[PDB]
């Protein structure tokens, strides 16, 4: 998971919110450097940075295009980069670093650090849930959207279903990002482009003989009556001239941002929305189970790489927007690398990922259990 | 567990093309009744299109991972009794060997 | 139970069935809205026999209901009883008939009485499955006898 | 019990009633298209 980080990922995370009114190109990372006052710079080592309470980190340079050093990366032990990977028995012994070792730790300000595996509800998947007895909504289908490698937009979607079994008007409404209320799926489907029902129902039903679901959709379709075009369809997302743009925007950048936030794919997005309102009614009609949440295949484990990613990102961006600070003074080389390294250190040695701000998860980087090999 | 490992993360591209060059009706131009029991196709949680005769698709991709052409990690299922094909190139899925 | 009747295996049910809150909704397989303008004949074959019998203003908007047959013996009832109820429930502003515990298909039909009908009939579609009772007192669900 | 929509603008249909002929009369409320009963069967429930 660390290999994968340095190899490919590190290149990526320096290319996205890169350039400015100056570009960042290719990437150079070194084997452990240790840099001290009184002496050149030593080919740092496990033993050494351990006994001397240093950081087993190393060099992070990027080809600046108008080649440049910015910070150090606490390299993982026994990785690709670590002097140790290649070595063998006799050498290990000779280095004093143990043979029977297995690797994996980091070595910040001396001690042996380890990162805590992070279980999480596998992002980007459709799910369907019932609500409690007293509740406006009987059912809701949710989807968390999160760009896999950029801005980690965790904007999300509740697709509801008012009125408990029986009560009149099983009206359907869904909730968007940057959006005050809950739009009845009609307006949405129409602002998306696909304007007439019967067609709307083609996105939603894959069998014209499902008189059941068909039926259900009716009161909603009747909800939307009061607007029929892709103009007022976005006008009533106003929360003039302005609002009809506010919306258009919000629908190509904030709506189901995973899939595509680009442009001409209303066809694809609406069809997904379709499949969602479908799934919702699959369960409103006890046809398929409320989605099992403690399903292991449905959860992912944030490891080294990904942690280094979140971190390296929300960190470096704080630098990118420092560049503009030293530049906008240019009424006419100041790339303070201390932040990039003292950050990695900070969060690593402590456990507070979201910088220093206690509003980050204090728990990761439990410091290696050295009691017995088993442990 | 001992055998278990974490998924690293593969690229979606050369599998997306590897698929649309096999039967991928782009979600763009779908025909609700024309394509009746259309086994719809997903990836990382995204609807990339639809394919006819699924069994073929499957046996194909299977002895395609079994040679290496597709990362032997990334996984995908056909939910028979739902005519769906979920594809997962994700990073975070625990897996074992069999 | 009561002082004397203590080993009264039937007295048991005699009271089970005097509280075990039964509602219309417990016996109703389906509710259909038909359009029958003729105040004297259903456009349905199965619903003919019971027409010409309940003869021996309204509205052309018909409301038909089916009652599960087993749902008439886990709470031992009768189409007649139910009719009695609905009748005493809305009372005078709707005409209604019902087949017979006989007929292989248990069926109730109900019209209206004196601008937008098939939006009113609906209000009174739920107004009946959930707000109408048969026997028993509020809250009391599953109710079983024990020795 | 399957239902339908209008040609012209393919939108949903809402029933009406011929006051003189006593017929079922599905009509559109976006344009003017109308039509007759395929069946007096309007809405079924089933639980
Ligand atoms: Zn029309």
């Amino acid at each position: 998971s660390f290999n994968q980080f340095v190899d490919y990922t590190l290149q990526d995370i320096i290319c996205e919110d890169s350039t400015l009114i100056i570009s960042f190109g290719k990437i150079y990372v070194t084997k452990p450097m240790v840099n001290e006052s009184d002496g050149v710079t030593h080919a740092l080592y496990p033993q050494e940075a351990r006994l001397r309470n240093l950081t087993y980190s190393s060099g992070l340079f990027v080809d600046v295009k108008k080649k440049v050093f910015i910070g150090r990366l606490p390299i993982m032990l026994r990785s690709k980069n670590c002097y140790l990977s290649e070595a063998t028995e006799s050498d290990l012994y000779k280095l004093k670093e143990c043979p029977f070792d297995m690797g994996g730790y980091f070595i910040i300000n001396g001690s042996e650090k380890v990162l805590i595996a992070q279980e999480r509800s596998a992002g980007n998947i459709v799910q369907v849930f019932k609500k409690a007895a007293p509740s406006p909504i009987s059912h809701v289908a949710e989807i968390r959207s999160a760009l896999e490698k950029g801005s980690r937009f965790i904007s999300t979607l509740q697709v509801k279903l008012y009125g408990r079994e029986g009560s009149s008007a099983r009206t359907i409404k869904a909730t968007l990002p940057y959006i005050k209320q809950d739009i009845p799926i009609v307006i949405i489907f129409r602002a998306l482009g696909i304007i007439p029902d019967g067609e709307i129902l083609e996105h939603i039903c894959y069998d014209v003989n499902d008189w059941q679901m068909l039926e259900m959709l009716k009161p909603c379709v009747e909800d939307g009556f009061v607007i029929q075009d892709r103009e007022t369809a976005l006008d009533f997302i106003g929360r003039k001239e302005k609002r009809i743009q506010y919306a258009k925007d919000i629908l190509q950048k904030e709506f189901l941002p995973h899939i595509t936030q680009l442009e001409g794919f209303e066809s694809r997005k609406a069809f997904f929305l379709g499949y969602m309102i479908n799934r919702l009614l699959l369960c409103a009609l006890d046809r398929k189970d409320q989605d099992d949440r403690d399903h292991f295949g449905k959860k992912r484990l944030d490891l080294a790489g990904p942690l280094l990613a979140q971190l390296f990102k929300t960190l470096f961006k704080k630098l990118t927007k420092d560049i503009f600070r030293y530049m906008q003074r240019t009424v006419e080389l100041a790339i303070n690398a201390k932040t990039i390294t003292s950050g990695l250190k900070y969060a690593l040695a402590t456990g507070n990922w979201g910088e220093q701000a206690m509003s980050s998860r204090a728990g990761v980087s439990q410091v290696l259990n050295r009691y017995t090999y088993s442990s | 567990s001992l055998m278990s490992c974490i998924s690293v993360g593969t690229d979606p591209m050369p599998i997306i093309t590897f698929l649309s060059e096999w039967g991928m009706e782009p979600l763009e131009d779908y025909v609700p009744h024309q394509s009746p029991d259309a086994t719809r196709v997903f990836v990382n949680g995204v609807w990339h299109g639809v394919h006819r005769n699924p069994a073929r698709l499957m046996e194909t991709l299977r002895t395609l991972r079994r040679k290496g052409d597709i990362n032997p990690e990334v996984s995908m299922i056909r939910d028979i009794r739902e005519k769906e094909l979920k594809i997962f190139t994700d990073a975070g899925r625990v897996y074992r060997p069999l | 139970l009561e002082p004397g009747h203590a080993a009264d295996q039937e007295q048991a049910k005699l009271i089970r069935s005097a509280i075990e809150h039964t509602t219309l909704k417990s016996v109703t397989i389906a509710s259909e809205i038909y359009y029958d303008p003729d105040p004297r004949s259903t456009v349905i074959p199965e619903d003919e026999e019971i027409i010409q019998l309940h003869f021996s203003q309204q509205s052309p908007w018909l409301l038909r209901l089916e009652l599960d047959r087993a749902a008439m013996n886990d709470k031992d009832l009768t189409m007649g009883q139910v009719g009695e109820r609905i009748k005493q429930t809305f009372k005078n502003d709707l005409f209604v008939i019902w087949s017979e515990d006989n007929d292989e298909k248990l069926i109730i039909r109900c019209r209206v009485v004196r601008a937008e009908e098939d939006h009113m009939l609906k209000k009174i579609e739920n107004t009946m499955l959930e707000n109408i009772t048969l026997r028993g007192v509020e809250n009391i669900e599953r109710v079983v006898m024990m020795k | 019990t399957t239902f339908r929509f209008c040609r012209d603008c393919n939108n949903m249909l809402y029933p009406r009633e011929d006051k003189e002929n006593n017929r079922l009369l599905f009509e559109c409320r976006t344009c003017s298209y109308v039509e007759e009963a395929g069946s007096p069967l309007v809405y079924r429930h089933e639980l």
